[PDB]
RNA sequence: UUGAUGUCACGGAACAGGAACUUGAACAACAUCGUUAC
């Protein structure tokens, strides 16, 4: 808490007679969706809650600002003050502004309920959850106005150079308020500043002063706003900031999905999984748009660079990263040092609306389908002819882009990335994300000079393929059957330690294989959201529920016919499990069965007492 | 990989042979008639002796699980 | 691996002795523990053979329990998990383990149903915790205290029941006196808890002599003053065992045996800074000094003999400290109690312009010297980086220091001094300055009269000179022209307290005096009555810097 | 519910670390129901 102290000295400085307040007023808007901790009690559903005001509006505390005008200080000025919370005042350059600022609060008057977000944490070992860590936060919209008010009482001609310097980077849109800042919270902008220096020193602008108590009230404030003049001061000293902002680029050609599953029970359409849809405030009334998170961006960037680095034999996944120097410890933080590198959120330059596709299980003996299950998904949909663009962006600092060696990770993880490897969102197996080509702009070719495409050229072409020998001898005028069953083996060859997803091994392989499909008889692949496809015109469209004669169409996705994922992986699956002799990998194990008996035998109801 | 499926099954590679006589496409001038039964004999023109002249037959209830694991035996 | 032995387990169950139970709870827990956490043993996809007589048995053990749940299955494994925890390897996997059983086991123990064992290892765990705090701030971190508070609330949950517990009293009485020398005040009952401790006796350890001890100076018995003496040598500790029998054997005026002991403890003292040691020393000093003894002044000089040879070379004219937050205090209490003159001034001048850092800038260097490849700095910075954090659990488990010498330091002769300079050295006492002591001290050095007489000491107050001092560097930033007269004022004050410069048998009329000062006299305003007119005046910092 | 000759608390950012991920061909042939007769 406290201790002052209480035998230090007795002093009397003499402070001249000069004497100028400026007052600064404008308002500063919220561009990406900001948080302020409040973790109260009684309430553990939710472990992160916000700051909000007794009538449910979102607050902008003082001591927040204040405290963010001291760390801007600090960083202009090249030297942190060192005061311990006692004794006599500090006479550094930063306390000695910082004496002298007024601040105030605000309310923002829109008074919505916050959104919840959910976030999980991957096993590097076998790629699904990690057991039991999920936690929620809650977060503030976009859009969001506050007033802004900002009173310097000094004895200097306006402004110093560094509140200036400050506030030119806050009008720039360089105001990282608050949150947590490594996931991309609260970005504000400062916007239609407005200034103007009174002068103390005299006697008539003194009591002209003191005859309305300031300016405090909203009276007198409205009568302020009359005087003020457009546009800040120029700053003398510009010195820099120390974000840089470098966009990126996403797109190749397939669906995109990313998982929420209470909007999947909550929402109306009623499918399984749904994507993920972010608010933004317009005022007063708010409007949803699909995006990617940031922290599965920022969890897939960290997965990128923490698989390649060695890290004296062991590599960096396999490390605990509690209280270690890494090298992923440095650039994406721990929990004793925060980040360098703040990602954000992805938006997708235009409207796509989600499709809905349906998938069914077969089962492998008496091939039908499983217990009667359908599930479906509702993805965005891409295609090699409309790619799906991902437009975005992220900060790093200064000193980061000034060292040789975290630009060479840098570009290496996003080299893996721009070739086609992990691939973004979520059911990946079956095409998901599938290829990419990752564009990154406004480092002065510091990271993208490693992001080049290098190949080699054999020339050799596949070797053939050799000619069968198993035949079969078919007559005429015998009609056969089309079931045949294939018995197989009774060993299996199990193993109970798998290889694990941590590192690229040793004399393992990594790569794609590109082949080519071709139809020798009929082929047939409906396409299921719609039943009447070919039914006549002029007629009734279809009652509440009739039991008609259903008629499908052939699967297309942007008006270009295709075959999914699904199928081939069904089809190929079958056959090298059957190959192999593996377990029968889909299977009806419950539902015993049941036989009618027969009226000859009148041995079984010989038996069947009454 | 090959070599592989020697390593476990050693000469017992007789669920390949069935696979490979499932697999098979007629190479031409072949057209093997397949179809499913009837019901009884008398609703179908060409008298294929249906679904309940096989069960007391060759299609016996002992002999049921011998003729549907041939590959290609011929039902009638 | 962790899958087998549940089955090694539950294959010779017998479901009716406390062994084997146990045995299969402990390895249910490990298995559930090595999946919370995201090790390499979570690719193991297998099952257990049995599948019906383990299930018959899982849900018998699941069954035959909730009408035991006396705390006999956790209680246990969490004692034996601290207890492996206990004797580790270097800090880091004893921190992680501790916050991991603190995380743990905090929920279980909010009931009515509470164990003693489980809130004995709980308590434990927070004392333990609270040793390993890495102080960045040039004072304690408040989670320190708070983790001593919290041992206290959870020793006093366990005390509410019971009076005498042996075991839970002496962790209060280890998280009281542990909040004692954190610059805190001692909790409200801790003279009943002491009375309580004294009243059965049997000291098996290190820490309770020293809680004997304190009982019999806070109420005047010689009980245990002679039970204290007959302990056993060669043990691990020796210098800690010394200065306890020394404090024993002050109490029954047993001189002439209290400075062979003080003797024989400083000779093997840790070389770090931060051992529970220098504290109790400086502590066994005071209380020596206030007692109008004479003993206190061997002793005192003694220590600071031994230890300036604490220093780091790290190049060929720099070196490096520690700064252990008493040194200023021993360094008066060396000044305060030595007679001779050059060897008072060989005393201050250890104080002089040194290279005292603290964690944060020695981990700077480090970075830094791994940044340009060097290994010169990462042998002789990880020294002291692994030496001084390790010596935190000095005396709770810890074993022989670690450590190495400091070397010696070659001091320069005081006749290396032309026959016309004339030496001015300053020192600012503060222990005998925060009484109504006269401050601080010059010293005058003459080196072509009689050696007898060869040095001079001169006394004077400096409170109301400190004052203007600072009044003037306050008129001085926030002024140009408001601060004219504030340096006239003080130079008359340092003209009015130390009126001795201006004589004629000290500081000969037309010499060259040279100054070498001592804390704020050397950012005095000495531009230009002065003697910046008649006597050649120059600066140094410090005395072992003269070259010529 | 304060006491007077002495309050820099506008002297202090609730901040810092965690990929809603993994598995699934929109596919398909044999019956259903019980009693009659000596």
């Amino acid at each position: 808490h406290g201790k002052p102290d209480r035998l230090e000295k007795s002093r009397s400085v003499s402070i001249g007679s000069v004497l100028k307040e400026t007052v600064v007023c404008g308002e500063l808007v919220a561009k990406t969706p900001f948080f302020f901790g409040a973790i109260d009690e009684d309430a553990k559903q939710t472990d992160l809650q916000v700051l909000l005001t007794p009538d449910n509006k979102y607050r902008l505390p003082r001591s927040a600002v204040r405290g963010i005008l001291r760390r801007d200080l600090q960083t202009y000025f090249d030297s942190p003050c060192n005061a311990e919370l006692g004794g006599r005042p500090c006479m550094c350059k930063t306390c000695r502004i910082m004496r002298g600022i007024t601040v105030m609060d605000a309310r923002s008057e829109y008074n919505a309920p916050p959104e919840i977000r959910h976030r999980t944490r991957i096993n590097p070992f076998t790629g699904t959850v990690a057991e039991g860590a999920l936690f929620n936060m809650e977060v503030a919209p976009e859009g969001i106005v506050f007033p802004f008010q900002l009173r310097y009482r000094g004895s200097e001609d306006g402004l110093p150079d560094a509140l200036k310097t400050v506030l030119k980077w806050w009008a720039e849109g360089q105001a990282f308020m608050s949150g947590a800042a490594s996931t991309g919270k609260g970005r504000f902008r400062m916007e239609n500043a407005k200034y103007e220096t009174l002068d103390l020193s005299d006697e008539n602008q003194r009591n002209d002063y003191l005859k309305n108590w300031g300016w405090r009230d909203e009276k007198g404030l409205e009568e302020l706003k009359k005087r003020l003049n457009s546009g800040l001061p120029e700053p003398g000293n510009y010195r820099d900031p120390k974000w840089h902002e470098i966009n990126v680029s996403i797109e190749m050609a397939s669906p995109f999905i990313n998982g929420d599953p209470i909007r999947a029970a909550v929402d109306k359409r009623g499918t399984d999984v749904v994507t993920f849809v972010k608010y933004k405030a317009e005022g007063e009334e708010a409007k949803p748009v699909c995006a990617y998170k940031a922290e599965s961006f920022r969890g897939v960037i960290r997965s990128a660079v923490a698989r390649i680095h060695m890290e004296d034999g062991v590599p960096l996944t396999e490390l605990t990263h509690s209280d270690c120097e890494c090298l992923l410890c440095q650039i994406f933080g721990s929990e004793y040092e925060a980040g360098k590198i703040r990602f954000e959120d992805l938006v997708f330059e235009s409207d796509p609306e989600p499709v809905t596709f349906d998938h069914v299980a077969i089962d492998r003996f008496t091939g039908g389908a499983a217990d009667k299950k359908k599930f479906d998904d509702s993805p965005l949909p891409g295609s090699p002819a409309r790619p799906l663009m991902l437009k975005g962006s992220f900060w790093i600092r200064r000193d980061v882009l000034e060292d040789e060696e975290y630009c060479k990770a840098l570009g290496k993880a996003l080299a893996d990335v721009n070739n086609g490897l992990y691939p973004l969102g979520g059911k990946s197996a079956i095409g998901y994300g599938q290829v990419k080509s990752l564009g990154i702009k406004g480092d002065d070719k510091r990271i993208s000079r490693l992001m080049n495409p290098a190949f080699d050229e054999t020339d050799v072409a596949v070797p053939e393929k050799p000619k069968t020998d198993a035949e079969v001898r078919i007559e005429a005028e015998k009609v056969y059957y089309p079931h045949y069953f294939v018995e197989p083996h009774k060993k299996v060859e199990r193993e109970e330690k798998p290889c694990g997803h941590q590192k690229f091994h040793e004399g393992r392989l990594t790569g794609k294989i590109r082949c080519k499909l071709i139809t020798k008889t009929p082929l047939i692949v409906p396409d299921t959201s719609n039943d009447d496809f070919f039914r006549p015109a002029d007629k009734e469209a279809r009652k509440e529920k009739d039991e008609y004669h259903k008629s499908y169409a052939f699967f297309r996705l942007h008006k270009q016919i295709m075959i999914p994922g699904s199928e081939l992986r069904g089809m190929v699956s079958s056959v090298y499990e059957t190959v192999t002799n593996s377990c029968f990998r889909i299977f009806d194990e419950t539902k015993r069965l049941s036989w009618r008996m027969d009226a000859d035998h009148q041995n079984v109801l010989q038996d069947f007492l009454p | 990989g090959f070599a592989k499926l020697k390593e476990w099954f050693r000469d017992e590679l007789d669920f390949i042979e069935n696979l490979k006589k499932l697999l098979w496409f007629p190479e031409g001038d072949q057209a093997p008639r397949v179809c499913y039964p009837m019901l009884r004999k008398k609703d179908d023109p060409n008298g294929n002796s249906g679904y309940e002249e096989l069960k007391d037959g060759e299609f016996k209830k002992e002999d049921r699980q011998k003729k549907l694991t041939t590959p290609w035996t011929p039902w009638a | 691996n962790p899958i087998r032995d549940i089955q090694d387990r539950l294959k010779t169950a017998k479901f009716d002795n406390k062994d084997d139970m146990m045995n299969l709870a402990s390895s249910l827990y490990k298995y559930e523990k090595q999946l919370m956490d995201s090790s390499e043993a979570t690719l193991c996809q297998q099952g257990l053979s049995n599948r019906p007589n383990s299930f018959s048995q899982l849900s018998q053990f699941r069954d035959s329990d909730i009408q035991s749940k006396a705390g006999g299955q956790t209680g246990k494994f969490w004692q034996n998990e601290y207890e492996a925890c206990k004797n580790f390897q270097t800090h880091k996997e004893r921190r992680e383990t501790l916050e991991q059983i603190i995380r743990f086991l905090q929920n279980g123990a909010e009931e009515k149903d509470a164990d003693d064992l489980l809130l004995k290892t709980l308590a434990r765990a927070y004392f333990h915790r609270g040793l390993l705090y890495r102080p960045k701030g040039f004072s304690v971190p408040a989670r320190k205290v708070e983790a001593m508070k919290k041992a206290i609330a959870y020793c006093e949950i366990i005390l509410d029941k019971n009076e005498e517990e042996s075991e839970a009293l002496r962790i209060w009485l280890y998280a009281a006196m542990e909040l004692r020398r954190c610059g805190e005040e001692y909790p409200e009952n801790f003279a009943e808890k002491l009375f309580y401790l004294a009243n059965d006796g049997f000291i098996s350890e290190l820490y309770d002599i020293r809680l004997f001890l304190e009982y019999t100076e806070r109420e005047e018995d010689n009980n245990f003053l002679d039970m204290i003496l007959q302990e056993n040598q060669d043990r691990e500790r020796l210098f800690e065992l010394c200065l306890y029998k020394a404090r024993a054997c002050f109490h029954l005026n047993q001189l002439n045996d209290v400075r062979i002991y003080g003797e024989s403890a400083i000779d093997n003292a840790p070389g770090a800074f931060a051992d529970p040691f220098w504290d109790e020393l400086v502590e066994f000093i005071r209380m020596l000094r206030n007692k109008k003894s004479e003993l206190w002044k061997e002793i005192a000089i003694k220590a600071w003999d031994k230890c300036r040879e604490k220093e780091m070379k790290v190049g060929n004219n720099i070196y490096l400290s520690w700064y252990w937050a008493r040194q200023r205090e021993l360094y008066d209490l060396a000044f305060m109690a030595q007679d001779g003159i050059e060897k008072k001034t060989r005393i201050a001048d250890s104080l002089k312009s040194r290279t005292t850092l603290r964690i944060q800038e020695l981990n700077e260097l480090r970075k830094d010297a791994h940044r340009k490849q060097n290994r010169r700095l990462e042998d002789k910075l990880d020294r002291i980086i692994e030496q001084e954090n390790e010596a935190r659990d000095g005396a709770y488990l810890r074993r022989n220091p670690p450590c190495f010498t400091g070397g010696k330091r070659e001091e320069i002769p005081f006749a290396r001094l032309p026959q016309n300079w004339i030496a001015v050295h300053f020192y600012l006492n503060e222990l005998e300055s925060h009484e109504g002591g006269k401050g601080g001290h010059a010293l005058i050095y003459d080196p072509q009269k009689a050696e007898k007489d060869q040095w001079q000491d001169k006394s004077f107050d400096y409170k109301e000179l400190h004052r203007k001092f600072l009044e003037w560097q306050e008129n001085y930033i926030l002024n140009e022209e408001g601060s004219a007269d504030f340096l006239v004022t003080l130079c008359r004050e340092i003209e009015k307290a130390m009126p001795f410069l201006f004589k004629s048998e000290v500081i000969p009329e037309d010499r060259p005096v040279l100054w070498i000062p001592h804390g704020f006299l050397h950012r005095l305003p000495l531009h230009a009555e002065i003697f910046w007119e008649r006597h050649a005046s120059r600066y140094l910092p410090a005395w072992h810097l003269f070259d010529p």
